[PDB]
């Protein structure tokens, strides 16, 4: 958490050495949180003001005591609104997916209640295509300045 | 006589360089002096400067 907040408060794009002159402009952050407990949730909402960032920035909140079936729609959620705040105002969002573990275990969840055939550990199959369609979201297109730079943050179980 | 007339020349000689020799070290403890409070009165001043240009920045953002 003190990692992703210390990227969030204090990175930058230096134009000076790569020779473009110079436009400056500071990041966008896309801060969704998927089953923080409560002292994550309040360590990145008091650095974001200790930072000042919350006038740039937007936070889909999906808590460890909000229902468990809407972390699958929490970062595709999040995500059209990074493809949107780049793709059409010339934006360089940030975009912080914190704790994907408890997206794999909703996802977990909603597999085995509809019987189907999981691969290694009991994660199903299509976890994969699901993976892929919230990451690939996001890079940088031809010609329009937008762009999306991702920090997943992930929990390995056994590390 | 001589050689206590030889030995008092040298002993005025190192007196000489003793005194030489302090002149030097307050000169120089001078110097370092001088130079630790301009830099630490530059950092103190520039870290004011840069506090107050932040908390103007989070004022205005607010």
């Amino acid at each position: 958490n003190e990692i992703a907040a210390q990227i969030a408060r204090q990175a930058t794009v230096r134009p000076d050495l790569s020779g473009e002159g110079e436009k400056e402009e500071p990041f966008a952050v896309v801060f969704a949180a998927m089953g923080i407990t409560q002292r994550e949730l309040s360590y990145f909402i008091q650095e974001f003001e200790r930072t000042g960032a919350l006038s740039r920035s937007v936070l889909f909140l999906n808590k460890a005591d909000d229902p468990t079936i809407e972390r699958i729609l929490t970062p595709r959620m999040a995500l059209t609104v990074a493809e949107y705040l780049a793709f059409e105002h010339d934006y360089h969002v940030l975009v912080i997916l914190t704790d994907m573990t408890n997206y794999c275990e909703a996802l977990r969840e909603i597999g085995a209640a509809r019987e189907e055939i999981p691969g290694r550990r009991g994660y199903p199959g299509y976890m994969y295509t699901d993976l892929a369609t919230i990451y690939e979201r996001a890079g940088v297109v031809e010609g329009k300045k937008g762009s999306v730079t991702q920090i997943p943050i992930l929990s390995m179980p056994d590390d | 006589s001589k050689l206590e007339a030889i030995l008092s020349q040298e002993v005025e000689a190192e007196i000489q360089a003793l005194l030489q020799e302090a002149e030097a070290k307050a000169e120089a403890v001078k110097r370092e002096a001088e130079e630790k409070a301009k830099a630490l009165l530059q950092a103190r001043e520039r870290a004011l400067e840069a506090q107050y240009r932040a908390a103007l920045r989070r004022a205005e953002s607010a």
